């Protein structure tokens, strides 16, 4: 396995990341109390406790969002997937940044993602589970959205609306993309043979 | 050079819609 393309053309990493992002997003929504705790049930993933919503439409929304993220991952068009927490005025208060690098060549010397996927991804999940300790209290009535930072260069004349797998997406406006000099809180970094991923939170200063 | 950053046009279900579903059982 010399190359990224050897792992089913990026499909393996995309699938593993989408499975991971779904569980991480649910856990974020729980620990930050974006939704009432009563919709979340306790499950196990990566042999560690996780908290997953049983609300059908919220579930489907998260899945639909990640269904759009998957092809972007496969074509190596993702630098970040960000869970953005918005206050009641719709201003970012907090961002959970999953910064992803998929180099074209596998790093020979790093540990095998696929042999240790449980342990490696569990470590992120465990940091999310207890992150409420290190973050500020969010104001009441927060919502979330998901921002995808792509590898694509912006062109002068580009349509704001971009349809992906039949769902309309939009170029993110400065209200969401910009936080004024946020405080950066590191949670976890991993370098594996196939994937480099860093999780950190940006909080409003 | 700036890259394309995108978000869904539609919001996730509101907290209140979920509260109502929960309270209904």
């Amino acid at each position: 396995t010399l190359t990224r393309q050897d792992l089913n053309f990026g499909q393996v990493v995309a699938d593993v990341l989408c499975e991971f992002l779904e569980v991480a997003v649910h856990l974020i929504l729980y620990v930050r109390e974006v939704y009432p705790v009563g919709i979340f049930q306790k499950r196990k993933k990566y042999n560690v406790p996780v908290q997953m919503s049983c609300h059908p439409e919220l579930n489907q929304y998260i899945q639909d969002t990640l269904h759009c993220v998957k092809p972007l991952l496969e074509k190596n068009d993702v630098e970040k997937v960000v869970v953005v927490i918005l206050d009641k005025e719709h201003r970012p208060v907090e961002k959970f940044v999953f910064e992803i690098t998929q180099p074209p060549l596998l790093s020979i010397s790093s540990d095998s993602l696929l042999s240790h996927v449980e342990q490696l991804l569990a470590a992120f999940i465990l940091k999310i589970s207890v992150c409420d300790a290190v973050l500020d209290h969010n104001p009441p009535g927060c919502t979330f959205t998901v921002l995808v930072h792509t590898r694509e260069a912006a062109t002068r004349n580009m349509e704001k609306i971009q349809v992906i797998k039949d769902f309309p997406w939009i170029l993110a406006d400065e209200q969401d993309v910009h936080m004024h000099d946020p405080r950066l809180i590191p949670l976890k970094t991993m370098t594996s043979d196939i994937l480099k991923m860093q999780l950190y939170v940006e909080e409003r200063a | 050079d700036k890259k394309i950053v995108i978000m869904p046009c539609k919001c996730a279900p509101s907290r209140q819609l979920v509260q109502v579903w929960l309270q209904a059982k």
